[PDB]
């Protein structure tokens, strides 16, 4: 008995009954003399009221070896229905397939945590296929899935032929005129600033820089004009707008080029794929495979659909 | 021997669509038989009359009509329309086998005709209708057991 | 699946994935490996990792 | 639906777009051709010229009618076709006046500056405070340089360049281990590093800066070089593309702005900006819900990751109860120890009575069992020994000095005393509670104190954050109730549960045969029981 | 390379003069005490424990690196925390659960 | 050691708007209530280098901690939240909402006059101290609003605000003593600023897009 | 239909250090809201007919009015226009065996009405509580187990939720200071407890409080006598 008890689903019953049937005397034998009250034990585990539970407990034997001293005291312990515990608090002591084994980091203790470097010492699996996971939109409302693009789908074709942090803005004053936006754009600014302070043409001033020290005085070697301060050598530099860049892209990104195409008497491109990347030097493509599909003919598949090996796209209907 | 399971397969009619319908293969041999006409019709032919409700069927079975709606796929078309131990006794191959053709994660232990399976089984049969399904052969080996 | 041009954009029946063709196209098979993410996967694998 | 109605959702929802298909000639001619038919003389005036265009020899003939030249014809092909936007023209909304101020993460972590210097760098942050008046900005410009004062940020300087000139080749060593190949995004390194570049650190959010486009990426975005060894990252989704590819191209020169900087380490791209110049903003729709990170091999814990990256909690199955009515825990940790090692003293204190020779000329506080006894070898799973239950007996090897034989050996003397002396009276001598199992309920009833203490606490804080509109579980831990579908848990609302028709069929699963059987080998006659109570009940019945 | 204390939002006050440890009143806090166990616990609610005599390292569920503080140590555990702690020796603390606030 | 320590004087005088708020009432809600956060502020962010090197939003949603205020949501919040009161009032009565945001609360609410009435109810619902905001949701696309109970701010659920109000007493007691009614009346009617709404909004059409993509016919 | 009660000491000239402008107007703009309000809430429900403590007890939207009455009512009765400075009685035993001292009490009360941020309400409470879930008992009950307390509040919550006792409260909201003073919250709560709290209510309180521990013990040793007859 202790004065303090906690609460447990597994609960324990005396049933006493009677041994034989209330009006049918057995035979006594005259060695053994007949029991006429019997008492026993059962456990049975509490069952709520809205669902039946059936009690699930184990005995295993547990001994305490003090030199060669063994104790008979096998615990019984009842296994809850629950898989998972409510709360850390109420957990369990030991959860693991094996009390002996330390490769869990729960398992490993912390005073001793050499069961827990061995662990980390081990190489972590394979299964993810070193690539990109790229979701579907169109399976984005409802269940989502994942599409792996790694280096067997994706292949760099290969060569097919100043700039610093200015400043920061600062605070304005006419807070209520559109200053703090640094740009409008050609399509937005009509539904939020009115035109009649831009109607005059070029009304908006044009890209001006001008530089505060911490003092709070406004400078600029071009009183008004475009001149960039370099952040860390300090001194001046024109940021170059028009960049005296004249570059023609012969591949725009999102084509989806077939064989034998040939692009350049040099060097086709191949992969029947979308050119997912354009860099200057070179374009990546993500291979795909056309089909040539015929009028009348039925597309088993919405647009943003996974198509796994040996499923159907389409099919026709030839005349015998 | 044939194995047990569910079988989907197809019947031209002489005028009109082709009559698509669903056969469950028992251990004993019993054919819970489903059928759709041109409508939805989703008709057991377990009765010899001319047809039976499937509606009435999960009802009997534990579906309170609400769940039922609830997991089968495309509900519009089930809700628009308006002896047990043998033919249950599915075996383990059996289990396995429905569990295969209809994506299923019932236990393998559990060899019993769920109410879940009938209805997964409804689902594909009113999909094969538009097209969504492959019917069975059943001179496949796959579908063949051996004694 | 990716198609152009040329394909009809509702399915031919009020539920189903087939679709009709009006005229000659191409159907792309841009090439990946489909996998399937659970809800909890879902919450750390996103996309562009 | 509509042909519109449909095409709508396909781009809002799939991701469609009428990209251009670059055929070959022959691809061309059969799409052409089999519109009209099979075998039939072709009338349609484009599949005769694609069946003409057949050959090399017609197209060299085109090219020269058309007096372009072989090049010419080839781009000709990767033409874009359709509508073409309209060219986009940069709006200005007024004089762009602008500071230079350090960082506010300039110190590194693990790096270590002057205190006295960090104060004076740091001044900058209230100073940056301060309004302007826009409007009247050129009124008050001074053209004569030479006299700003930039002391604070000069002083920054010297600072960043000590830790770049410090920690140059650790952060190379650091992205050559780390990082396998070079990405838009990732360190440059090798012959990509010029020297002159300006480190992560040296930028912050709110900078505006200047770059031109290196790379542009379907899926991910455009990348900016802003003059660092990390470039930028504008998220440009893969349907805005379609219309974003005649504003934004490779080589142009933009500005733009940071919005965010993170770790390279735990972040594919550290700087996320956006585009002020070209502002393509009306063009986009598809957004970034969270940023791009690293699922890397040192990663072994989910939860870790997901602290790190900022995102929301793993998901889990969300459980009907509720933590403030449940019943408070009293069982104690260190019971088991407790009552492991008090059952270990008394088994030693026996048997030294059962051997005095073995006792004698032997102290009880000093005594070893075994020098190389270890609790690792202890623990073992033995079944050999069944009487009628065949389990893994656990065996625990108790310590010699974690055991106090002193008091066990006097508590046995005193009690055997006692035994013999309420023999002598005629009576059996009885002992309630030894020291051990008392010390043991009180370790119990200070981890009750403890639990009552906490739920107390936890009644008080469900009403405060109740009244102040504070959630009580963790945002994003509980989250789907039933959402995850095609669960079995035999719970008869899936329909997953045995048919309703009887239940008749239980040798399959379920049986109850063996416990039956086994009571009735315990019992066989199943007579009703006359008497019938708990356990605690029968205990308490004798006691009182 | 960041400290799970940062990770797990675990703030911890290494070192305590007296006249912190004077106030909140960590004298008059309940007192806990234990052995050598492992204590899963998960903390509805905030709780600032000065941990007296022994020493505690405790890890993160599901996680394989640990958190260790000294007898020298203020630790305020945060809300919906789950993690095991683990003792070797006489630990003895003093405990205060504390709601949205002080 | 001391960042975000500037009190962000208002786009308009402190005696600007005296025939409906006196200037005292302004003075002390900024110069007592607005200095006296910050000068927190600096002190528990000069403590922790980590939550020093942050910006206002990301320190407030950090702070936040999903669920659990740091010691320094408080302070910040509601520096950030007083700043963006000061702003969202002009020297101007506005009673008309502007062309962009109309269209906006016509989508939405259906009518001004309903979008007033919602704001006032809620404004009198909320029992205590707290901020009433509008709001667009990124996830939605939508205007909707937003009360919250003491400092918390949208910005923790990943909102962009337009217009915010303090219902902290501190505000409308020497004024009006118990009629919040009238305090908000006053605010909905004489004292608001629809411009730096429109212009919040306009700014935070670069995040989240409202309008429809051109669809190729093809 | 409950009324607003007159505060026990004369309004206009009660405090100098409460201006009765002040006093006036939070006084009855308060009580006469909340009873207004609470009185068009509960009428023809079964709410109405029952005390407030116990619609605190059950209360929803009739929850955040009655609190706040009572607390005012408390409050108000909680003072008297004399007799400030330093407790006695069982008040300073209870208070020198928890806390240790009268000041630490004082300044414990100080720096928890100060960091209420907020609308709130400070109060010292006489710990007698009684769970309703699982091991609720002690066992080997005795002494120092039911304490003084001295716990923050959010608004319109009183600490009659949690079964404690209330024995001494503080307005910490605006309206109590800021109308009377320029609004420093330390200098209200220095007057308060400096010059308007009154320990003889306090005392009664906690002699009430006494007698309902007293009981609630003794109805549990009525039922363990039941349970052995
Ligand atoms: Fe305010
Ligand atoms: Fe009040």
């Amino acid at each position: 008995p202790d004065p303090l008890q906690e609460r447990d689903n597994v609960q324990l019953r005396i049933v006493n009954y009677i041994l034989y049937g209330n009006g049918k005397p057995i035979r006594g034998i005259s060695d053994t003399s007949i029991q006429l009250v019997r008492t026993c034990l059962v456990l049975n585990w509490n069952q709520d009221k809205k669902s039946s539970s059936c009690e699930e407990a184990r005995a295993s034997f547990v001994e305490i070896r003090t030199n060669g001293l063994i104790r008979h005291f096998l615990r019984i312990n009842l296994v809850k229905s629950p898989i998972s515990y409510i709360g850390k608090r109420n957990d369990p002591s030991g959860s693991g397939l094996l009390s002996d084994n330390g490769s869990d980091c729960t398992n490993i203790n912390p005073f001793s945590s050499i069961y827990s470097y061995s662990k980390a010492k081990i190489q972590q699996s394979i299964n993810q296929p070193q690539g990109t996971i790229h979701t579907l939109l169109n399976r984005n409302k409802e269940c989502q899935s994942l599409i792996i693009l790694s280096a067997a789908n994706c292949s760099r074709m290969g060569p097919f032929k100043s700039l610093g942090p200015l400043g920061t803005s600062l605070p304005i004053e006419n807070f209520y005129s559109s200053y703090h936006l640094i740009t409008h754009n050609q399509i937005l600014v009509t539904n939020y600033l009115q035109l009649d302070n831009l109607k005059q043409t070029f009304q908006v001033i044009k890209f001006k820089y001008y530089l505060m020290d911490e003092n709070g005085k406004i400078f600029n070697p071009d009183p008004c004009r475009n001149i960039i301060l370099n952040p860390f050598n300090l001194n001046w530099y024109f940021l170059h707008h028009n960049y005296c860049e004249e570059t023609s892209k012969i591949i725009s990104l999102g084509q989806f080029i077939c064989e034998n195409v040939c692009i350049a008497k040099n060097g086709p491109p191949l992969k029947s794929g979308q050119v997912i990347l354009v860099q200057v030097d070179s374009i990546v493509i993500r291979s795909a495979k056309p089909y040539l599909a015929t009028p009348g003919a039925t597309v088993h598949g919405h647009y943003g659909e996974t198509l796994y090996e040996g499923d159907t796209l389409v099919t026709f209907i030839y005349e015998k | 021997l044939q194995s047990p399971g569910i079988y989907y397969r197809s019947e031209l009619d002489h005028n009109g669509i082709s009559v698509y319908t669903g056969t469950i293969i028992s251990d004993w041999g019993g054919r819970s038989e489903l059928e759709i006409d041109r409508k939805a019709r989703i008709w057991a032919r377990v009765s010899r009359k001319q047809k039976i409700s499937i509606l009435v069927l999960s009802s009997a079975m534990g579906l309170n009509l609400r769940e039922i709606l609830e997991n089968v796929c495309y509900p519009e078309i089930f809700l628009s329309f308006l002896f047990f131990q043998q033919r249950c006794e599915l075996g383990r191959i059996g289990r396995r086998n429905m569990n295969r053709r209809l994506n299923l994660d019932i236990p393998q232990n559990n060899t019993f005709l769920l109410p879940r399976d009938i209805l997964a089984a409804a689902d594909h049969l009113i999909g094969l209708k538009f097209g969504m399904g492959a019917l069975d052969d059943m001179n496949h080996l796959k579908n063949k057991r051996i004694r | 699946m990716h198609w152009s041009t040329d394909v009809y954009h509702a399915p031919e029946f009020t539920y189903g994935n087939v679709h009709l063709l009006p005229k000659t196209s191409h159907l792309w098979i841009l090439l990946g490996r489909p996998c399937r993410s659970s809800l909890v996967y879902l919450s750390i694998h996103k996309d562009q990792d | 639906e509509s042909e519109e109605e449909a095409r709508r959702k396909n781009w809002v929802d799939r991701g469609w777009a009428p990209w251009e298909e670059i055929l070959s000639p022959e691809a061309n001619f059969a799409r052409k051709s089999l519109n009209e038919g099979e075998e039939v003389a072709l009338q349609s005036p484009e599949a005769i010229e694609a069946f003409k265009m057949l050959s090399p020899n017609y197209r060299k003939k085109k090219i020269s009618d058309m007096g372009i030249t072989e090049d010419e014809y080839y781009a000709k092909q990767f033409e874009i076709k359709g509508e073409i936007p309209e060219p986009l023209s940069t709006m200005w909304a007024g004089p762009l006046v602008v500071r230079h101020v350090p960082p506010r993460d300039w110190p590194p972590r693990g790096w270590e500056v002057d205190k006295k210097e960090l104060e004076f760098i740091r001044e900058t942050h209230k100073l940056q405070s301060v309004r302007v008046d826009y409007d009247k900005v050129e009124e008050m410009v001074k053209m004569e340089t030479d006299d700003m004062g930039l002391d604070r940020y000069k002083m920054f300087l010297k600072q960043y360049n000590e830790w770049v000139a410090a920690n140059k080749d650790r952060l190379e060593k650091e992205s050559y281990k780390y990082d396998q190949d070079y990405y838009p995004g990732r360190r440059k390194r090798g012959k990509d590093y010029q020297d002159g570049m300006y480190e992560l650190p040296f930028y912050y959010p709110g900078q505006i800066c200047a770059g031109k486009v290196t790379a542009i990426h379907l899926y991910q975005g455009a990348f900016v070089d802003i003059g660092g060894v990390h470039d930028g990252w504008v998220p440009i989704k893969r349907n805005d593309w379609y219309w974003i590819r005649h504003h934004i191209k490779v080589g142009m020169h933009v500005i733009v702005e940071i919005l965010a900087k993170r770790d390279p380490y735990r972040f594919r791209f550290p700087i996320e900006m956006r585009f002020i110049d070209p502002n393509i903003d009306h063009l986009i729709f598809n957004r970034f819900d969270f940023a791009p990170i690293f699922h890397r091999d040192e990663d072994t814990n989910l939860d870790e990751l997901r602290r790190d990256c900022g995102r929301q909690p793993l998901p889990r199955k969300d459980p009907g109860v509720k933590v403030e009515e449940e019943p408070l825990l009293s069982n104690h940790p260190y019971v088991d120890k407790l009552w492991q090692i008090h059952n270990a003293e008394q088994m030693i204190l026996d048997d030294m009575e059962a051997n005095p020779v073995k006792y004698k000329g032997k102290n009880l506080t000093e005594l070893t069992d075994d020098e190389d006894f270890d609790e690792e070898n202890r623990i073992e799973y033995s079944k050999a020994y069944y009487k009628k239950a065949l389990l893994p007996k656990m065996i625990t090897k108790v310590s010699v000095k974690e055991l106090d034989l002193e008091a066990a050996f006097a508590e046995r003397q005193h009690h055997n005393k006692l035994r013999m002396e309420a023999q002598e009276r005629g009576e059996v001598y009885k002992i309630p509670k030894l020291r051990r199992n008392i010390e043991m309920d009180e370790y119990d009833f200070i981890h009750w104190r403890r639990s009552l203490e906490e739920r107390e606490a936890m009644l008080r804080d469900i009403s405060c954050r109740r009244a102040l509109g504070l959630p009580l579980e963790e945002p994003g831990r509980y989250v789907d109730p039933s959402a995850f579908g095609k669960d079995q848990y035999d719970p008869d609302s899936p329909l997953y549960r045995y048919d309703y028709w009887g239940e008749p069929k239980n040798s399959e699963k379920s049986k109850q045969e063996r416990m039956t059987d086994v009571h009735n080998k315990s019992i066989v006659g199943k007579g009703t029981v006359w008497y019938e109570m708990a356990y605690e009940d029968a205990v308490k019945e004798r006691m009182q | 390379e960041k400290p799970l204390e940062e990770l797990y939002n675990v703030r911890v006050e290494r070192n305590v003069t007296k006249d912190r440890l004077m106030e909140l009143g960590v004298p008059r806090w309940s007192m806990w005490k234990t052995g050598k166990c492992k204590l899963p616990w998960d903390w509805h609610v905030d709780q600032l424990v000065y941990i007296e005599e022994g020493e505690v390292r405790v890890v993160p569920e599901g996680s394989q690196r640990f958190m260790q503080f000294v007898a020298g140590d203020l630790v305020r555990y945060p809300k919906w925390f789950e993690a095991d702690l683990y003792f070797n020796d006489f630990y003895q603390e003093r405990y205060s659960f504390r709601a949205y606030g002080d | 050691v001391f960042a975000y320590y500037g009190l962000k004087t208002p786009p308009y005088k402190l005696d600007a708007l005296e025939p409906y708020m006196s200037q005292k009432m302004l003075e002390v809600h900024w110069g007592e209530h607005h200095r006296s956060y910050v000068e927190a502020l600096n002190k528990q962010l000069e403590k922790n280098d980590i939550l020093y090197g942050c910006t206002m939003e990301e320190l407030i949603k950090v702070t936040y901690n999903n669920g659990n205020p740091l010691p320094e949501f408080s302070d910040a919040a509601q520096v950030w939240n007083h700043d963006f009161f000061w702003e969202s009032m002009q020297p101007g009565g506005g009673d008309m909402p502007k062309l962009g945001l109309l269209q906006q609360i016509e989508k939405d609410f259906g009518s001004f006059t309903n979008f007033r009435e919602k704001f006032t109810e809620a404004a009198l619902a909320l029992f205590g101290s707290g901020w009433i905001w509008l709001v667009l949701k990124r996830e939605e696309k939508r205007l909707a609003i937003v009360k919250t109970s003491n400092a918390v701010n949208p910005l923790v659920w990943n909102d962009i605000p337009l217009i915010g109000l303090d219902l902290w007493e501190h505000a409308y007691y020497l004024d009006y003593k118990n009629d919040k009614a009238k305090y908000v009346n006053v605010f909905m009617n004489h004292l608001v600023s629809w411009d730096a709404a429109l212009g919040r909004m306009a700014r935070a059409q670069a995040f989240v897009n409202l309008g429809e993509p051109k669809i190729p016919v093809a | 239909k409950f009324e607003l009660m007159p505060p026990p000491y004369p309004m206009n000239a009660l405090e100098p250090h409460m201006s009765h402008t002040t006093f006036e107007y939070h006084w009855g703009k308060h009580h006469r809201a909340y009873v207004d309000n609470l009185n068009k809430q509960i009428d023809g429900t079964e709410l109405d007919g029952m005390t407030l403590e116990d619609i605190i007890l059950i209360t929803l939207p009739p929850f955040n009015n009655a609190a706040q009455a009572w607390n005012h009512q408390f409050f108000w009765e909680s003072m008297k226009p004399s007799g400030g400075g330093k407790p006695s009685g069982e008040l300073l035993q209870l208070i020198n065996r928890d806390f240790g001292s009268f000041e630490a009490f004082v300044k414990e009360f100080k720096a928890a009405a100060a960091t209420q941020f907020g609308s709130g309400w400070a109060w010292l409470a006489y710990k007698a509580n009684r769970l309703n879930v699982g091991n609720t008992s002690n066992p080997h009950p005795t002494d120092e187990d039911k304490k003084l307390v001295v716990v923050k509040t959010p608004n319109a919550v009183n600490p009659l939720v949690w079964d404690y006792s209330p024995l001494l409260t503080i307005d910490v909201w605006e309206h109590a200071y800021y109308l009377d003073f320029r609004n420093r919250r330390p200098d209200y709560i220095s007057i308060f407890m400096e010059k308007l709290v009154s320990w003889e209510a306090v005392s009664s309180r906690l002699e009430v409080a006494k007698a309902k521990a007293a009981e609630r013990e003794e109805e549990e040793e009525r039922k363990k006598r039941e349970k052995e007859e």
